[PDB]
RNA sequence: AUAACUGGCUUGUGGCAGUCAAGCGUUCAUAGCGACAUUGCUUUUUGAUUCUUCGAUGUCGGCUCUUCCUAUCAUACCGAAGCAGAAUUCGGUAAGCGUUGGAUUGUUCACCCACUAAUAGGGAACGUGAGCUGGGUUUAGACCGUCGUGAGACAGGUUAGUUUUACCCUACUGAUGAAUGUUAUCGCAAUAGUAAUUGAACUUAGUACGAGAGGAACCGUUCAUUCAGAUAAUUGGUUUUUGCGGCUGUCUGAUCAGGCAACGCCGCGAAGCUACCAUCUGCUGGAUUAUGGCUGAACGCCUCUAAGUCAGAAUCCAUGCUAGAACG
RNA sequence: UAACGAGAUUCCCACUGUCCCUAUCUACUAUCUAGCGAAACCACAGCCAAGGGAACGGGCUUGGCAGAAUCAGCGGGGAAAG
RNA sequence: GGCCAUGGAAGUCGGAAUCCGCUAAGGAGUGUGUAACAACUCACCGGCCGAAUGAACUAGCCCUGAAAAUGGAUGGCGCUCA
RNA sequence: AAUAGGGUGAAGCCAGAGGAAACUCUGGUGGAGGCUCGUAGCGGUUCUGACGUGCAAAUCGAUCGUCGAAUUUGGGUAUAGG
């Protein structure tokens, strides 16, 4: 439910980001990006605010070995906003969600990109500092 | 057998051949279609690419997440001193296309435009247009006869105008002379306007208004001979490929036993003639204005020029045009600004632009000041100031 | 629009110029150019950088 | 005079499509199917043959790149339904435009995970090795199993095993250029090429439709995918600016200032170049196809058609864009 | 079966331009010049489409067409050379 | 409002029957239209007009059936009471 | 005749401690080995790198195996085509 401008992609397929919610997962391994078209040899890649299909590589045993949606909330690759500002975070992080974008955890550790919070009201509710 | 996977083609077949332009001055291939009901007005202007800058502007785009919010945008400065009208050409509709009937010139031509017709001006007797200038002898009935012929037979009237390149910081002394089509009014009206404008200056503010959408005709940056990888954006071959990797591996099937015209090959890149459309005019500045870079919110008395001047151009001391985004060409290139060939009613075309602030920090480095006063206020007194 | 100030050197940041770094603790850092940003990522002391 | 690639004839076999219509389809042959039969098409299967090549056409697959076909997976416009909506199925014009990222496998093939509008099928010497690679196959070394008294064999498994030459001609991509009195400027435009593509969100609207469950579309608005052409504001990348600073060893008696370390090393580093790692830009008219119509005979009625005619597709031709005929 | 192995194989951490997806820089070439100066190969030669033909033509037939002399690259063809 | 099934179906849902009487005229029903009737329309008969008309079949040319990969071949141009 | 510089630390030996004894433990010393890292040397794994009408009818570059012995090597000498 939103139309965010294009951002510099930070997380190609195979990237492992931090898991920033209290769901019990610590890793999020990107295996696909929602909305990725066709281009030979080109890897699908996600920016902050993108829905991702992921597995939990490190965390509680009941979270491991499954494909589940997740949303990237911060990225360390700098990207330009329409106000001319180049910004980046210290790390790449995401949170586990539904296909509808509803969190499976209940809290978020760290800041959240305004692009991500503007696009997912669920993540905005559970988010603290929003940049 | 077919390709294993279906990928799109590399490059566009509508910009072939990728050869050098025949001239460095970009030529207007097509002018706006003539409407008699409009007033008589020019359709083009000649300028020089000075450099790029940055502005801040409040966006008026309902439904956007940046609506009524500041956006930071790249802009291009085109140095456009007024052009001088020196001639007029008539075109006739024929079953073989437009054909030039007659060219009528002004009595006096400036030295910068008379240098256009010479390769070695310093070694010449400078005899160009002297007998033609004599054609104006005490009655100028030859000129009036040719002008009457144009009024009687011409269907397309174009003026001949040249830039005043001596007012720019360029060391080139040759002016750039071009045909600019006259639109509006009858053929007689166009001819009267052209004759009455002989040896007169025409400013940009008489051709382009602010917030207008215009097209840019220019010759792009030359890069010389280039391989397929960068000329055509082809995939690099693996690192361990014998005899090199910046190639196209297969340049054709066995049959046709020839190389096809559609296969990417190494060759000359850049220096192409391009027509780029829908560039919005953010500002038509005046050289006499002491607040070129000032806005209604930034009242700093400030010219459009950055600190230390435009890199490899100099200062813009003339009227100028501030365009949104990027235009083809390099610095000092002659650029042709043409009016749009259609009517655009999109929100992007009809938005009224009001600028907040224009960046004038140095482009020669990580400039951090907008003004020498701001600099000396930040740093204070230095040793060289005593 | 607002003029920003370098976190490492106090240099004036104008719209667009420089990068903006959000640390893990959500503290916002502003760098007017790559030069001051690179020194900060080396954990230098701006109090001991002679031109800040 | 003769077998192993490609090519040629054939097309049993493989693949695809018809005709009649016994049946299926709650009724109802033909919305969608369709037996017993029967007529065909194709050369991406495999056979059959041995015409070309044995004084040699480099034999698998993948990577790269261009193009073509349509028996159309998606996208445009439509007709049909056992089409209320949504979805879906059948069909017409259609190849303009797209048709993916990975695990295993040398694989072609296959099979899974996942995105996607879709992950259609094929040809061009089973396209493509003086383009690559060399994992497979298919020399010689070696191991195993079975066979053989044995030397050895295996169309069985395994491991290691040199991938040569373009400066010629043509063709492509670009670049000059004699002569059509000389030289210079501004132009015209024959011909050739051509470019855009698809998705999402808001509104329409919880509306039409529907008992409900569910649930559209046109105008409009903001964004996004793939592609194309530029550009260097900004940010990032790059450093022989060996520009400034720092560091080690050694050499110049020390200092200052320097040499060398097969650019000695490190931090920053403008300019230039450059990145969906950055920004900008990608037009509007006509004629048509399928189709639905108007008037209207043939055939006193009827009929989109026979004469005539209207609207109308991602189609075509223009506008626009690129080159400018070096004998326009 | 400890130890050993430039032996064959699978996975993990670190590292990574192998890749997404490419970009930039240096020296030596290539390039141009003075001097010097070979070789492979060679029936004649050298633009295409279709036809037929020893069933894949540069030449034949029918068409498209066709304007001197040339330079750097390139790897489709000469069923190129060896 | 023929019947039975069927709430009912009265011609028009599925079954039956496949009738009779009058009728120059009428299916115990063609369809619309109905929950069924009503209602309208067709088979059906007539009133009007001024000579053709209906069905099945045969074979000439033409069209459909008729989909492949470089652009391309009644030899080419072109040809339509040829 | 030839073989940098390091690592490891075998027997034997010295001192101390525990135990009734048989013995054990600790700290040194010592400097063994077809041991090990690694030059010269000897060899030749991989890039299937360069070159591939070469500098060269086997080389060049990096990388690599081993490097105190079944080591490397000069000269003399012996063995001669089934
Ligand atoms: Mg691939
Ligand atoms: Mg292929
Ligand atoms: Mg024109
Ligand atoms: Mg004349
Ligand atoms: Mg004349
Ligand atoms: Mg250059
Ligand atoms: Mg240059
Ligand atoms: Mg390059
Ligand atoms: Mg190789
Ligand atoms: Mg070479
Ligand atoms: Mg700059
Ligand atoms: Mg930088
Ligand atoms: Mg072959
Ligand atoms: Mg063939
Ligand atoms: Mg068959
Ligand atoms: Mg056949
Ligand atoms: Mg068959
Ligand atoms: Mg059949
Ligand atoms: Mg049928
Ligand atoms: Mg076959
Ligand atoms: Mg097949
Ligand atoms: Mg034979
Ligand atoms: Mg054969
Ligand atoms: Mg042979
Ligand atoms: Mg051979
Ligand atoms: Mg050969
Ligand atoms: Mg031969
Ligand atoms: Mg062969
Ligand atoms: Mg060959
Ligand atoms: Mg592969
Ligand atoms: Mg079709
Ligand atoms: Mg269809
Ligand atoms: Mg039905
Ligand atoms: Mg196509
Ligand atoms: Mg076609
Ligand atoms: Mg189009
Ligand atoms: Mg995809
Ligand atoms: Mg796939
Ligand atoms: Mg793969
Ligand atoms: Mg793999
Ligand atoms: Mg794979
Ligand atoms: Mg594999
Ligand atoms: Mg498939
Ligand atoms: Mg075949
Ligand atoms: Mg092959
Ligand atoms: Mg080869
Ligand atoms: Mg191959
Ligand atoms: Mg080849
Ligand atoms: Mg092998
Ligand atoms: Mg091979
Ligand atoms: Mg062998
Ligand atoms: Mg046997
Ligand atoms: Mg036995
Ligand atoms: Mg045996
Ligand atoms: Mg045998
Ligand atoms: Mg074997
Ligand atoms: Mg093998
Ligand atoms: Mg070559
Ligand atoms: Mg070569
Ligand atoms: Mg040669
Ligand atoms: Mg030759
Ligand atoms: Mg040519
Ligand atoms: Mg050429
Ligand atoms: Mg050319
Ligand atoms: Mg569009
Ligand atoms: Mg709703
Ligand atoms: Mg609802
Ligand atoms: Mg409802
Ligand atoms: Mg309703
Ligand atoms: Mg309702
Ligand atoms: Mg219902
Ligand atoms: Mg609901
Ligand atoms: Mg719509
Ligand atoms: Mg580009
Ligand atoms: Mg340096
Ligand atoms: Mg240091
Ligand atoms: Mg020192
Ligand atoms: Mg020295
Ligand atoms: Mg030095
Ligand atoms: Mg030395
Ligand atoms: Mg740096
Ligand atoms: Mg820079
Ligand atoms: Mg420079
Ligand atoms: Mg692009
Ligand atoms: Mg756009
Ligand atoms: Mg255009
Ligand atoms: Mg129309
Ligand atoms: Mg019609
Ligand atoms: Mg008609
Ligand atoms: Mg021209
Ligand atoms: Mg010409
Ligand atoms: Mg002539
Ligand atoms: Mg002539
Ligand atoms: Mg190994
Ligand atoms: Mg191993
Ligand atoms: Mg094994
Ligand atoms: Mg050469
Ligand atoms: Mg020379
Ligand atoms: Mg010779
Ligand atoms: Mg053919
Ligand atoms: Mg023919
Ligand atoms: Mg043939
Ligand atoms: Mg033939
Ligand atoms: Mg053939
Ligand atoms: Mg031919
Ligand atoms: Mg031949
Ligand atoms: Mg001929
Ligand atoms: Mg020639
Ligand atoms: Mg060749
Ligand atoms: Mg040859
Ligand atoms: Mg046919
Ligand atoms: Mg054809
Ligand atoms: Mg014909
Ligand atoms: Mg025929
Ligand atoms: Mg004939
Ligand atoms: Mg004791
Ligand atoms: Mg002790
Ligand atoms: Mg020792
Ligand atoms: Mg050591
Ligand atoms: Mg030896
Ligand atoms: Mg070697
Ligand atoms: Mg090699
Ligand atoms: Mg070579
Ligand atoms: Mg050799
Ligand atoms: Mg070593
Ligand atoms: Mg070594
Ligand atoms: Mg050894
Ligand atoms: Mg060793
Ligand atoms: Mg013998
Ligand atoms: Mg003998
Ligand atoms: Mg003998
Ligand atoms: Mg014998």
């Amino acid at each position: 439910s939103g139309n965010k401008f294009r951002m510099s992609l930070a997380l190609p397929v195979g990237a492992v980001m931090n898991c920033a919610d209290n769901s019990g997962a610590r890793n999020l391994y990107v295996l696909a990006v929602k909305g990725t078209g066709a281009r030979l040899n080109r890897l699908p890649a996600a920016a902050a605010g993108d829905m991702v299909m992921a597995t939990v590589k490190k965390g509680k045993p009941e979270l491991r070995k499954k494909v589940m949606p997740a949303i990237v909330i911060r990225q360390s690759k700098p990207w330009r906003r329409r106000d001319g500002v180049y910004l980046y975070f210290e790390d790449n992080a995401g949170v586990i969600v539904n296909p509808k974008g509803e969190m499976k955890g209940s809290a978020i550790t760290g800041p959240v990109a305004k692009e991500c919070a503007d696009l997912w009201p669920r993540i905005a509710s559970n988010s603290g500092v929003v940049v | 057998s077919h390709r294993k996977y279906e990928a799109p083609r590399h490059g566009s077949l509508g910009f072939l051949p990728r050869k050098r332009a025949a001239k460095q001055r970009g030529r207007v291939k097509s002018f706006p279609k003539d409407v008699k009901s409009k007033p008589v007005a020019l359709t083009a202007f000649l300028g020089y690419k000075a450099g790029m800058t940055t502005i801040v502007r409040d966006l008026d785009r309902p439904g956007s997440k940046m609506h009524k919010r500041e956006v930071v945008e790249a802009a291009t400065v085109v140095d456009t001193p007024p052009m001088v009208v020196v001639g007029v050409v008539g075109y006739v509709e024929t079953p073989r296309g437009l054909r030039s009937l007659t060219t009528v010139w002004a009595e006096h031509l400036s030295e910068e435009v008379r240098r256009r017709f010479y390769k070695n001006w310093y070694k010449s007797k400078k005899k160009a247009f002297t007998k033609y200038s004599g054609k104006y002898a005490t009655d100028a009935k030859q000129v009036e006869t040719e002008l009457a012929r144009i009024k009687k037979y011409a269907s397309v009237v174009r003026v001949l105008a040249h830039t005043q390149i001596k007012k720019t910081p360029l060391s080139q002394k040759k002016a750039h002379l071009a045909e600019i089509q006259i639109n509006g009014g009858s053929v007689s009206d166009k001819v009267d306007w052209a004759k009455e404008h002989f040896e007169k200056e025409v400013s940009v503010d008489s051709v382009f208004e602010q917030d207008e959408m215009i097209d840019v005709i220019a010759v792009t940056k030359g890069h010389g001979f280039e391989g397929v990888t960068h000329r055509w954006g082809t995939k690099k071959l693996p690192r361990k490929t014998h005899r090199g990797l910046r190639k196209v591996a297969c340049i054709g099937a066995w049959h046709p036993a020839n190389v096809n015209w559609t296969v990417a090959r190494a060759g000359q890149n850049g220096y192409h003639h391009r027509t780029s459309i829908n560039h919005k005019v953010y500002r038509v500045g005046k050289g006499t204005d002491e607040a070129n870079g000032a806005t209604e919110f930034d009242r700093t008395k400030k010219t459009i020029n950055p600190m230390g001047g435009f890199v490899r151009y100099g200062n813009v001391n003339n009227d100028f045009v501030l365009l949104k985004g990027s235009i083809p060409g390099v610095k000092k290139r002659v650029v042709t600004l043409r009016k749009s060939l259609y009517v655009d009613t999109s929100r992007r075309a009809v938005e009224k632009v009001n600028l907040k602030w224009i960046d004038t920090a140095s482009r020669f480095g990580k400039g951090r000041f907008q003004t020498p006063a701001e600099k000396h206020a930040f740093m204070g007194t230095l040793k060289k100031d005593l | 629009m607002k003029i920003e100030v370098d976190s490492f050197s106090g240099s004036k940041i104008y719209p667009g110029r420089g990068t903006l770094f959000v640390r893990g603790d959500s503290k916002i850092f502003r760098f007017q150019s790559s030069k001051s940003a690179s020194l900060f990522q080396q954990r230098k002391n701006p109090r001991r950088i002679s031109w800040t």
